[PDB]
C-alpha cells in the first residue's frame, strides 16, 4: 500500500482516523493482510515468536540487573527474614521529601521499591548467592535475546526460508519437543540442582571454576551404572539443617520424603532433583513415540482414523481431524492455550500450597501477588483458548472434509449443550444467590443460628484421604491399617503426613460452610463463562438469526435494526461478554484466597469462618476492614510508603470507571459531537490555519468495545492489586 | 430518546455529588452538639475543609467511615438499611 | 433360549454352539466382531477351567489357598514353595521374567492362523485322542465345553466376590462355613450389615 | 546383583523378543502407520528432511532386522535391567502389607 | 473501497428494498424469476453508507439483499465535512 | 360479567391472585411453624 | 460427631449464643413496663428463641465449633431430614408445577390463536389440569415409557 498501514490496502485509503486505529489492531493478523500465502504466513509466524522469546529473555535479563545493582540480595541471603527485598531504585523528579523518607526501604541509600515478585526466594534456592552472579545471568540472558533475535532475522532470508511442509511435520517436531525440550532440558534442570544448588544450600560455593573438581556424590557416577541407585538417597539433611550452611546438613542427591524443610517451610531440593529426574526420564520415553524418518513410530493420523467406536455412536469418529487440526493454527493455538492456563490454574493453586523456594511461605505478599497474578494470566489465557476456537470455527473448519466427526456432531447437537450449560449456570446461581441471600437476612434479624451452613462433607473426606486427621474420616492415608498407607508407609508418608496435619501452612487447608458456598459460586462463574464462550464458539458459524455469520468474520458490530436488533452477534461481542465473567470468577477466586490467607497468617481463622457465610462479612470483614492503610497511605497529616498503593488504587476505580463510558454509551452521539466540533474548528479565526490531514471520526463500535473492555480489566486489575499489596504490606499477615 | 437515557446517568451523577457535598458539610460545619459550657462538638469534627479536596479524602472520611454506621446495623432495629 | 418368552436378537440364529440368544447390549451386531468375541470368550473359558481345580486343589491339601501362595512375592525376598517344598530358582524377577518369555511365542503362534474354525478349535497336535473326528459329537463336546467354561467363568466370579468379602481365606473355608449352618452364615450378611 | 549379567541377561531377551516373537506385528503395524499430511507423505509434501533414510533401514537379516530395531530393542533391555538392578537393591518399597 | 450490495435470486419482486435506501444504491430491472417480473440491483454501492435500511424490509426468510461492510470512503462513513 | 371475568383472568390479575394466595399460606405456615431448619417428621 | 461437629444439644458455644441472644432481648425489654404491649412483643420473641434453640438442640442437629447448626447432605441417615427428605418434597413441588404447566401448553396447543390462552388463562382448564400433577410420578414416567415425553422433530 501506499499509506500506513502498508498490509491492508483497505484500510491505507481510508480518510478517517479510525485507520490510525486499524492498523494497530489488525498488524499481527496475518490471515486477514493483503496478497499473503500460506508460507510467508507461517515465516512470520516464526519469526514473531523469534523475537517474543528475544523479550522474555531481554526482560529477565533487566530483572537480574536491577536486582543487582540496585537490590539487596547480598544482604538479603544472609538474613531472608527480617530483611525487605528490594526490586529497583526510584528516580522520580515529582517525589517530594517525605515521598524520599518513606520509601527508603532496606539497606539502600535512596528510594526503592520492594519486590513482591519472589524472585529473590526463587534465585536464593537455585544456587545463586552475590550480585556477579546475577550479572553474569543478565549478561547471558542479554546474549540469548541477541542470538534469538539473530534467527529470527536468519530463518526469514531466502536461503534459510523453511518450507510449509516442514511446519506441517508434526510428528517430528513432537517427538523432538517432547524428548529435547522436556526431557533433556528438565534432565539439565536435574545436573543444575545435584552440581550447584543442593551443593549450595549445603554451603558449598560451586561455580564454573571449581565446576569438573567437586563432586556431587562421594562415591561419583559409580553408583549410576552399577545399579545400587539407593546409594544416592543414603543421608538426606536433617531435621535440624539450617539453609545455606553446613549445619546438619547430608550427602543425598536424589531422595523421595515427603513434606516440607523445617526451616524454609519449603520442599527438599532433592525432591526436586529426583521430580525432575523422573520427568526427564518419562519425557525422554515419550518422545520416541511417532514416526519419522528412521521407520519405526506411530503416525497420528491413523492414529485418529483407527479409533472409531462402532455401532456409530460417535459418527465417523476421528476421521480425517488429522488434516483439519494441522491445517488450522488456530485449533493448535487453541489447545496450546487451553493446556496452558489448565496448568497455569495448577502452577497457582501448587505453589502457594507446597511452595518451592527458600523462605518464600513466610513472604505473604510474594505468595497472594503471585497466586493472584498467575490466576488471572490462567483465566485470560483461557478466554483466549475459546476465542481462537470460534475463530477457527469460522476461518478453517471445512464441513464437507469433517462431516460425521466428533467436530461436526458439536455444531449437530450444540442446543442441547448450549441449554444444559445454561441450566447448570441457572441452577449454582439461583441456589448459591439464595443461600447467601438467606444468611444475610438471618444474621440480620439478629439470628445466625437460622443460617443454612451445609459442610463440604466430600472435599473433607478427600483432605482426609489425603491425610488429615481433624475431621476424624478413618479412611486411606488417615488409616494406619490400610493398604495404601502400609504401602508408602516407609518412603514419604511420615513427611507428607506431618506437613498436611500442621495446621500452619497451606498445604490442605481446613474448609468449612463458607468454603463450600464459594466454591458454588466459583463453579457457577466457570460454568457461565463456559456457557458464554461455548455459546460464541458453536454460534459462530451462524444462528436462526444469523444463518450467514462466517461470511461477516469473527469481528464485526451488528447486523443492523433488522429482525428486531442484532447487536453484540458476533462471536468475537461473545468473548467480550465473556471476559468479564472471567474477571468476575477470578475475582471471586482471589478475594476467598486472599481473605482465608489474611486471616490464617493472623491467627483468626474463626473470622472467616464465622463471616464468609454471608456476603455482609464479604463487604465489611475483608473490604472495609483490610483498606483502611491502603486509603490512609496519603491523608491531610502526610504520608507514608504506602501512599503508591493508594494512589494506584485511586487511578484503578477511575480507569475502571472511565471504560463504563465505552461500554454504555455509543456510537452516534459522539459523532454527532465531533460533527459540531469540526464545524467549531473550521470557523474559528488563528485556527483554521491549522486543519486535520484524517478527518476525526468516533470510535468504531468494535472499537469502542475494546477500549472499554481495555479500561475495565485495567481498572479491575491495578484496583485489586493495589488493595492486595497493600493490606498485605501495611501488616504482613 | 438515547440522548435522555445518557443524561439520566448524569443527573444522576450530579446529584448524588450535591447530596454528598451536602450531607459531609452539614455533618463536618454545622450540624453536632451543644455542651452545657457552650462548646459546640460536631458529627465529623470539621473535617471537610481539610480532606474534601482530594478524592482519596472523600473515599476514606466520607465513604468509608461513614458506611461503619450501615455495615455493623445487622442483629439491630438498622438491619433492614444494611 | 436363555430367556422364555423373550424374542432373539438378529445377530444371533441359534447355530453357534451354546448360542442360546442371549446379547442385551448388542455387542455382537458385526459377525468379525462375533467370530473374535467367540474367540476370546473360549480362550477365558478354558483359562478359567485351568483356574478352578488350580485353586481348589491347592486348598484341599492344606498348603494354603489361591490368595497365599501369592504372599510371598509380596514380602522381600520370598521364597516359593511348590508342594511344601522350596523351589531354588523360586524368584519373583525370575519367575516374571520365564513367564513373559514363554507365555509370549506361546500367544504369538496362536495369533498366526487366520482360519476362525482354526483359531477356536486348532486340532492337530492339541486333539490327540481324535475326539473331533466324528461331527455330532464334534458338536456335542463343543456345547459342552462351552457350557462347562461358563459355568467356570461364573465359580471365578464367585472367587473373586468372596475373596473381597472375606479377605485372606481361601473358598473351601467359606464351602465349610457355609455347611456348619447355612441359614445363618451367607450372602445375607455382608448384603445387609 | 551384578550389573553386567543383567543387563546381558535383559538386553538379550528384548532382542530375542523383537526378532523373533514381536517382529510380524510390528512389521504390519509400520506397514499400517505411515505419517502423511493432506493425503500425501511429508517428504513428498514438499519437506526436503523427512525423507526416509532407506539406507540405514537396509538390512542383510533374512526377515530385515535393521539397527534402528536394535536400538529401540536394546533400550527397552537396557530400562528393563536398570529398573530390575534399582528395585532388587532397595529393600523397600509396596512391601509392607 | 465500498460497501458490498449483492442481490439474490430469492428476491419475490417488492420494491420495499429500493424505496429504503436513502443514498439510491439499488434499483428495479427486470426479470423472469418471479411473479413481479422484477429484481433489485446495485449498481451504486460507491455510494452505500452500510444503514441496512433495505434489508431491514426484505420480506423473504433471509434476505435477498445482503450489505457487506467493507473499505470506508468519506461517502460511505456519512461524512458532511 | 363475562368480560370482567375475562379481566380477572389476565395475566397481571391472576398471578397477583396466584402469589397473593401463596405468599399468605407461606406466611400462615411460618407463623405456626416457625424457625423450620430440618424435616423431623420422619 | 460426623466432621468433627459437635451436636447442638451438647454443645456449649450453643447455649452461649442463646445466652447473648436473651441477655440482649432483656436488654431491649428493660425499657417498658411489663404490662404494655411492646413487653408483650418482647417476650413473645424470647419465648420464641427459646423454643427455636430448644428444637435445634432435640433435631439432631450438628453444631460446629462456632456454636451454628451444619447441615449435612452426604445423605447418612441420621441427617435425611435437612436436605433429603426436603429436597425429595420441593422435587414433587416442582414436578407438580412443570407438569401442569407442560399440560396446559398442550392442551392449548391445537387452537386457533394459542397466544390468546397464554395472556388471558382459561381458568377451568387449569384448574382441571391443576390436580394432574399429584400424581406426576407415574404420569412423567408412563409418558417417557410410552415415548411422548419428548419430541423427535
Ligand atoms: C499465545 C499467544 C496468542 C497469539 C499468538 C494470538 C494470536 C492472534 N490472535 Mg488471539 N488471543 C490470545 C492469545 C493469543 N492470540 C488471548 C490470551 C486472548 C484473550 C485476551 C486472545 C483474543 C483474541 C481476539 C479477541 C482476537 C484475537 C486475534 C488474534 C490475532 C491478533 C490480532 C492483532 O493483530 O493484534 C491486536 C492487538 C494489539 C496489537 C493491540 C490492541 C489490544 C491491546 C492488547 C490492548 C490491551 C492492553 C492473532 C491471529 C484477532 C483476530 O482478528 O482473529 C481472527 C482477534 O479478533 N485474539
Ligand atoms: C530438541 C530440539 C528442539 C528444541 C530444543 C526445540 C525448541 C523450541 N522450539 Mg521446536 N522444533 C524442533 C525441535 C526442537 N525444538 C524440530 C525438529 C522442529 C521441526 C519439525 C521444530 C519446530 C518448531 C517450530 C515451527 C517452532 C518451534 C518452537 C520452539 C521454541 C518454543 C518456545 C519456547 O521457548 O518454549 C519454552 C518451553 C519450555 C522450555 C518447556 C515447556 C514449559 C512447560 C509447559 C511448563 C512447565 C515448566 C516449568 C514449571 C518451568 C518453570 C519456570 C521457572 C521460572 C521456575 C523452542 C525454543 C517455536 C519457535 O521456534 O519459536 C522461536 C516455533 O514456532 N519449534
Ligand atoms: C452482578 C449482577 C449480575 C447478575 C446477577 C447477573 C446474572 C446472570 N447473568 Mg449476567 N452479566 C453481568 C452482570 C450480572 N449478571 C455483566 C456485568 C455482564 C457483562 C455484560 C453480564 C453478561 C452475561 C452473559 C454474557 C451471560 C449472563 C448470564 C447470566 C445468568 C447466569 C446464571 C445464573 O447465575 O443465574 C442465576 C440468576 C440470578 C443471579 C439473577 C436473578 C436474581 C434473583 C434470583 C431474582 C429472583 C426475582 C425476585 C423475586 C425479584 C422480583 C422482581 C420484581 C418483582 C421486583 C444470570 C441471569 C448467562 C446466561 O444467560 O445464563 C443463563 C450469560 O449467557 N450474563
Ligand atoms: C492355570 C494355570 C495354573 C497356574 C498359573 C497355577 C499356579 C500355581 N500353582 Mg497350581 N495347579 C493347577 C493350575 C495352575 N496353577 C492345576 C491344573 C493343578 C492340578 C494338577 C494345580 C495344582 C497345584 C500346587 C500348586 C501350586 C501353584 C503355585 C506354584 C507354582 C510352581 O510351579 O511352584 C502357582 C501359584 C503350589 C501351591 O499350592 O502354592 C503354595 C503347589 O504346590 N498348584
Ligand atoms: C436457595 C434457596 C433457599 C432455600 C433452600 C432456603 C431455605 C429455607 N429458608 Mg430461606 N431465604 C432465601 C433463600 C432460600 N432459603 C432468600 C432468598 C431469602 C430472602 C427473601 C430467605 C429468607 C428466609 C426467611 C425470612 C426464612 C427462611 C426460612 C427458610 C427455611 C424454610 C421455611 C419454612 O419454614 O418452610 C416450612 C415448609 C413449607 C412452606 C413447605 C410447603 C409445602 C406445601 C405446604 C405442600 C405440602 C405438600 C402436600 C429453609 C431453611 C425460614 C427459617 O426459619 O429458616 C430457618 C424463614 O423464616 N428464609
Ligand atoms: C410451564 C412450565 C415450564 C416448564 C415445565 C419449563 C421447563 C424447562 N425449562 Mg423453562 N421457562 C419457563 C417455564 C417452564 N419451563 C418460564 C416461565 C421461563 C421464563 C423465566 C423459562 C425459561 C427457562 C430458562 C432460562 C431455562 C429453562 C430451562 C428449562 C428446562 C430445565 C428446567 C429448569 O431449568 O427450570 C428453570 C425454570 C425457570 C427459569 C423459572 C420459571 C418457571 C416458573 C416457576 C413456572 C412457569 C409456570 C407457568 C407460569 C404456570 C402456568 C400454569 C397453567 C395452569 C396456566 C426445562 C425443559 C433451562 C434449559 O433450557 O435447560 C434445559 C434454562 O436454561 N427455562
Ligand atoms: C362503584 C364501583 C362499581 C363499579 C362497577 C359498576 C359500574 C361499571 C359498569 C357496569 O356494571 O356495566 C354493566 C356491565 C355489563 O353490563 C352489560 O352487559 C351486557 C352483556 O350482555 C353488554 O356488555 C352491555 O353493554 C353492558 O352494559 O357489567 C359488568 O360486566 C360488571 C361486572 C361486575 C363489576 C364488579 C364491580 C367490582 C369491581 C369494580 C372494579
Ligand atoms: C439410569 C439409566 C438410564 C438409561 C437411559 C438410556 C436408555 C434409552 C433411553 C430411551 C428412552 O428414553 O425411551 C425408552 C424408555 O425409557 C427407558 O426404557 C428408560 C427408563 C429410565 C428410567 C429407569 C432406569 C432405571 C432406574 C432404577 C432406579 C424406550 O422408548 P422407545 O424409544 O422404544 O419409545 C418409542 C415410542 O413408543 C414411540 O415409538
Ligand atoms: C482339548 C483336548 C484335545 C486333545 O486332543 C484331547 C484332550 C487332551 C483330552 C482334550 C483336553 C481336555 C481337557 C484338558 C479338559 C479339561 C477340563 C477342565 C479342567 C474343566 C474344568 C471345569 C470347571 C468347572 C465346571 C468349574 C465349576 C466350579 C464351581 C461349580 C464352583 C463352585 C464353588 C464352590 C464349590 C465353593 C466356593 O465357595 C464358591 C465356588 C467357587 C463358586
Ligand atoms: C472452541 C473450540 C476449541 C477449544 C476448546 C477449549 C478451549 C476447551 C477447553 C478445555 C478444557 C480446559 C478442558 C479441561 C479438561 C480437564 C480434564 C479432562 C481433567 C482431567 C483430570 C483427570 C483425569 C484427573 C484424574 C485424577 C484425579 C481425580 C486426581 C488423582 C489423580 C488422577 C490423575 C488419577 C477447539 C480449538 C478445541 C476446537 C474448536 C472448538
Ligand atoms: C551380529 C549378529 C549377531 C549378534 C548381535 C548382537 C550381539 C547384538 C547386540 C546388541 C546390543 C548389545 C544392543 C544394545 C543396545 C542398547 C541401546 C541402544 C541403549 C540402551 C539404553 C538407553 C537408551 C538408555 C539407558 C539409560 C541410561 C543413559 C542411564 C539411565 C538409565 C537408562 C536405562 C534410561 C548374531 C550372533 C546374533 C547373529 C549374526 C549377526
Ligand atoms: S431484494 Fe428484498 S426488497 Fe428487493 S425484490 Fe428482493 S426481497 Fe424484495
Ligand atoms: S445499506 Fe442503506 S444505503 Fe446501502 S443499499 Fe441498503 S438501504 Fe441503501
Amino acid at each position: 500500500a501506499l499509506r500506513f498501514p502498508r498490509f491492508s490496502q483497505g484500510l491505507a485509503q481510508d480518510p478517517t482516523t479510525r485507520r490510525i486505529w486499524f492498523g494497530i489492531a489488525t498488524a499481527h493478523d496475518f490471515e486477514s493482510h493483503d496478497d499473503i500465502t500460506e508460507e510467508r504466513l507461517y515465516q512470520n509466524i516464526f519469526a514473531s515468536h523469534f523475537g517474543q522469546l528475544a523479550i522474555i529473555f531481554l526482560w529477565t535479563s533487566g530483572n537480574l540487573f536491577h536486582v543487582a545493582w540496585q537490590g539487596n540480595f547480598e544482604s538479603w541471603v544472609q538474613d531472608p527474614l527480617h530483611v525487605r527485598p528490594i526490586a529497583h531504585a526510584i528516580w522520580d523528579p515529582h517525589f517530594g521529601q517525605p515521598a524520599v523518607e518513606a520509601f527508603t526501604r532496606g539497606g539502600a541509600l535512596g528510594p526503592v521499591n520492594i519486590a513482591y515478585s519472589g524472585v529473590y526466594q526463587w534465585w536464593y534456592t537455585i544456587g545463586l548467592r552475590t550480585n556477579e552472579d546475577l550479572y553474569t545471568g543478565a549478561l547471558f540472558l542479554l546474549f540469548l535475546s541477541v542470538i534469538s533475535l539473530l534467527g529470527g532475522w536468519l530463518h526469514l532470508q531466502p536461503k534459510w526460508k523453511p518450507s510449509v511442509s516442514w511446519f506441517k511435520n508434526a510428528e517430528s517436531r513432537l517427538n523432538h519437543h517432547l524428548s529435547g525440550l522436556f526431557g533433556v532440558s528438565s534432565l539439565a534442570w536435574t545436573g543444575h540442582l545435584v552440581h550447584v544448588a543442593i551443593p549450595g544450600s549445603r554451603g558449598e560455593y560451586v561455580r564454573w571454576n571449581n565446576f569438573l573438581d567437586v563432586l556431587p556424590h562421594p562415591q561419583g557416577l559409580g553408583p549410576l551404572f552399577t545399579g545400587q541407585w539407593n546409594l544416592y538417597a543414603q543421608n538426606p539433611d536433617s531435621s535440624s539443617h539450617l539453609f545455606g550452611t553446613s549445619q546438619g546438613a547430608g550427602t543425598a542427591i536424589l531422595t523421595l520424603l515427603g513434606g516440607f524443610h523445617p526451616q524454609t517451610q519449603s520442599l527438599w531440593l532433592t525432591d526436586m532433583a529426583h521430580h525432575h529426574l523422573a520427568i526427564a526420564f518419562v519425557f525422554l520415553v515419550a518422545g520416541h513415540m511417532y514416526r519419522t524418518n528412521f521407520g519405526i513410530g506411530h503416525s497420528m493420523k491413523d492414529l485418529l482414523e483407527a479409533h472409531i467406536p462402532p455401532g456409530g455412536r460417535l459418527g465417523r469418529g476421528h476421521k480425517g481431524l488429522y488434516d483439519t487440526i494441522n491445517n488450522s493454527l488456530h485449533f493448535q493455538l487453541g489447545l496450546a492455550l487451553a493446556s496452558l492456563g489448565v496448568i497455569t490454574s495448577l502452577v497457582a493453586q501448587h505453589m502457594y500450597s507446597l511452595p518451592a523456594y527458600a523462605f518464600i511461605a513466610q513472604d505473604f505478599t510474594t505468595q497472594a501477588a503471585l497466586y493472584t497474578h498467575h490466576q488471572y494470566i490462567a483465566g485470560f489465557i483461557m478466554t483466549g483458548a475459546f476465542a481462537h476456537g470460534a475463530i477457527f470455527f469460522i476461518r478453517d473448519y471445512n464441513p464437507e472434509q469433517n462431516e460425521d466427526n466428533v467436530l461436526a456432531r458439536m455444531l449437530d447437537h450444540k442446543e442441547a449443550i448450549i441449554s444444559h450449560l445454561s441450566w447448570a449456570s441457572l441452577f449454582l446461581g439461583f441456589h448459591t444467590l439464595g443461600l447467601y441471600v438467606h444468611n444475610d437476612v438471618m444474621l440480620a434479624f439478629g439470628t445466625p443460628e437460622k443460617q443454612i451452613l451445609i459442610e463440604p462433607i466430600f472435599a473433607q473426606w478427600i483432605q482426609s484421604a489425603h491425610g488429615k486427621t481433624s475431621y476424624g474420616f478413618d479412611v486411606l492415608l488417615s488409616s494406619t491399617s490400610g493398604p495404601a498407607f502400609n504401602a508408602g508407609r516407609s518412603i514419604w508418608l511420615p513427611g507428607w503426613l506431618n506437613a498436611v496435619n500442621e495446621n500452619s501452612n497451606s498445604l490442605f487447608l481446613t474448609i468449612g460452610p463458607g468454603d463450600f458456598l464459594v466454591h458454588h459460586a466459583i463453579a457457577l462463574g466457570l460454568h457461565t463463562t463456559t456457557l458464554i464462550l461455548v455459546k460464541g464458539a458453536l454460534d459462530a458459524r451462524g444462528s436462526k438469526l444469523m444463518p450467514d455469520k462466517k461470511d461477516f468474520g469473527y469481528s464485526f458490530p451488528c447486523d443492523g435494526p433488522g429482525r428486531g436488533g442484532t447487536c453484540d452477534i458476533s462471536a468475537w461481542d461473545a468473548f467480550y461478554l465473556a471476559v468479564f465473567w472471567m474477571l468476575n470468577t477470578i475475582g471471586w477466586v482471589t478475594f476467598y484466597w486472599h481473605w482465608k490467607h489474611i486471616t490464617l497468617w493472623q491467627g483468626n481463622v474463626s473470622q472467616f469462618n464465622e463471616s464468609s457465610t454471608y456476603l455482609m462479612g464479604w463487604l465489611r470483614d475483608y473490604l472495609w476492614l483490610n483498606s483502611s492503610q491502603l486509603i490512609n497511605g496519603y491523608n491531610p497529616f502526610g504520608m507514608n510508603s504506602l501512599s503508591v498503593w493508594a494512589w494506584m488504587f485511586l487511578f484503578g476505580h477511575l480507569v475502571w470507571a472511565t471504560g463504563f463510558m465505552f461500554l454504555i454509551s455509543w456510537r452516534g452521539y459522539w459523532q454527532e459531537l465531533i460533527e459540531t466540533l469540526a464545524w467549531a474548528h473550521e470557523r474559528t479565526p488563528l485556527a483554521n490555519l491549522i486543519r486535520w490531514r484524517d478527518k476525526p471520526v468516533a470510535l468504531s463500535i468494535v472499537q469502542a468495545r475494546l477500549v472499554g473492555l481495555a479500561h475495565f480489566s485495567v481498572g479491575y486489575i491495578f484496583t485489586y492489586a493495589a488493595f492486595l499489596i497493600a493490606s498485605t504490606s501495611g501488616k504482613f499477615g | 430518546w438515547d440522548h435522555v437515557f445518557l443524561g439520566l446517568f448524569w443527573m444522576y451523577n450530579s446529584i448524588s455529588v450535591v447530596i454528598f457535598h451536602f450531607s459531609w458539610k452539614m455533618q463536618s460545619d454545622v450540624w453536632g452538639s451543644i455542651s452545657d459550657q457552650g462548646v459546640v462538638t460536631h458529627i465529623t469534627g470539621g473535617n471537610f475543609a481539610q480532606s474534601s479536596i482530594t478524592i482519596n479524602g472523600w473515599l476514606r472520611d466520607f465513604l468509608w467511615a461513614q458506611a461503619s454506621q450501615v455495615i455493623q446495623s445487622y442483629g439491630s432495629s438498622l438491619s433492614a438499611y444494611g | 433360549e436363555w430367556m422364555p418368552g423373550q424374542p432373539r436378537p438378529a445377530h444371533l440364529d441359534g447355530s453357534a454352539p451354546g448360542d442360546f440368544g442371549f446379547d442385551p447390549l448388542g455387542l455382537g451386531e458385526v459377525p468379525e466382531n462375533l467370530e473374535r468375541f467367540k474367540e476370546s470368550e473360549l480362550i477365558h473359558c478354558r483359562w478359567a477351567m485351568l483356574a478352578v481345580p488350580g485353586i481348589l486343589v491347592p486348598e484341599a491339601l492344606g498348603l494354603g489357598n489361591w490368595v497365599k501362595a501369592q504372599e510371598w512375592a509380596a514380602l522381600p525376598g520370598g521364597q516359593a514353595t511348590y508342594l511344601g517344598n522350596p523351589v531354588p530358582w523360586g524368584n519373583l524377577p525370575t519367575i516374571l521374567a520365564i513367564e513373559f518369555l514363554a507365555i509370549a511365542f506361546v500367544e504369538h503362534q496362536r495369533s498366526m492362523e487366520k482360519d476362525s474354525e482354526k483359531k477356536k478349535y486348532p486340532g492337530g497336535a492339541f486333539d490327540p485322542l481324535g475326539y473331533s473326528k466324528d461331527p455330532k459329537k464334534f458338536e456335542e463336546l463343543k456345547l459342552k465345553e462351552i457350557k462347562n467354561g461358563r459355568l467356570a467363568l461364573l465359580a471365578f466370579v464367585g472367587f473373586c466376590i468372596q475373596q473381597s468379602a472375606y479377605p485372606g481365606t481361601g473358598p473351601l473355608e467359606n464351602l465349610a462355613t457355609h455347611l456348619a449352618d447355612p441359614w445363618h452364615n451367607n450372602i445375607g450378611d455382608i448384603v445387609i450389615p | 546383583l551384578s550389573p553386567s549379567l543383567v543387563i546381558s541377561l535383559s538386553t538379550g531377551l528384548s532382542l530375542f523378543l523383537g526378532r523373533f516373537v514381536f517382529f510380524n506385528f510390528q512389521r504390519e503395524n509400520m506397514a499400517k502407520q505411515v505419517p502423511e499430511q493432506n493425503g500425501m507423505s511429508h517428504f513428498e509434501a514438499g519437506d526436503t528432511r523427512a525423507k526416509e533414510y532407506v539406507s540405514l533401514l537396509k538390512s542383510n537379516d533374512p526377515v530385515g532386522f535393521n539397527i534402528v530395531d536394535v536400538l529401540a530393542w536394546g533400550s527397552i533391555g537396557h530400562i528393563v535391567a536398570y529398573y530390575i538392578l534399582a528395585t532388587a537393591s532397595n529393600g523397600y518399597d509396596p512391601s509392607f502389607f | 473501497m465500498s460497501h458490498s450490495v449483492k442481490i439474490y435470486d430469492t428476491c419475490i419482486g417488492c420494491t420495499q428494498c429500493v424505496r429504503a435506501c436513502p443514498t439510491d444504491v439499488l434499483e428495479m430491472i427486470p426479470w423472469d424469476g418471479c411473479k413481479a417480473k422484477q429484481i433489485a440491483s446495485a449498481p451504486r454501492t460507491e455510494d452505500c453508507v452500510g444503514c441496512k435500511r433495505c434489508e431491514s424490509a426484505c420480506p423473504t426468510d433471509f434476505l435477498s439483499v445482503r450489505v457487506y461492510l467493507w473499505h470506508e470512503t468519506t461517502r460511505s462513513m456519512g461524512l458532511g465535512y | 360479567m363475562r368480560d370482567f371475568k375475562t379481566y380477572l383472568s389476565v395475566a397481571p390479575v391472576l398471578s397477583t391472585l396466584w402469589f397473593g394466595s401463596l405468599a399468605g399460606l407461606l406466611i400462615e405456615i411460618n407463623r405456626f411453624f416457625p424457625d423450620a431448619l430440618t424435616f423431623p417428621f420422619f | 460427631d460426623i466432621a468433627g461437629l459437635t451436636p447442638c444439644k451438647e454443645s456449649k458455644q450453643f447455649a452461649k449464643r442463646e445466652k447473648q441472644a436473651l441477655k440482649k432481648l432483656q436488654a431491649s425489654l428493660k425499657l417498658y413496663a411489663d404490662d404494655s404491649a411492646p413487653a408483650l412483643a418482647i417476650k413473645a420473641t424470647m419465648e420464641k428463641t427459646k423454643k427455636r434453640f430448644d428444637n435445634y438442640g432435640k433435631y439432631g442437629l450438628l453444631c460446629g465449633s462456632d456454636g451454628l447448626p451444619h447441615l449435612i447432605v452426604s445423605g447418612d441417615q441420621r441427617h435425611w431430614g435437612e436436605f433429603i427428605t426436603p429436597g425429595i418434597l420441593f422435587l414433587y413441588i416442582a414436578g407438580w408445577i412443570g407438569w401442569v404447566g407442560r399440560s396446559y401448553l398442550i392442551a392449548i396447543r391445537d387452537e386457533k390463536k394459542p397466544t390468546q390462552k397464554e395472556i388471558i388463562i382459561d381458568v377451568p382448564l387449569a384448574s382441571s389440569l391443576l390436580f394432574r400433577g399429584f400424581s406426576w410420578p407415574v404420569a412423567a414416567y408412563r409418558e417417557l415409557l410410552n415415548g411422548e415425553l419428548v419430541d423427535n422433530n
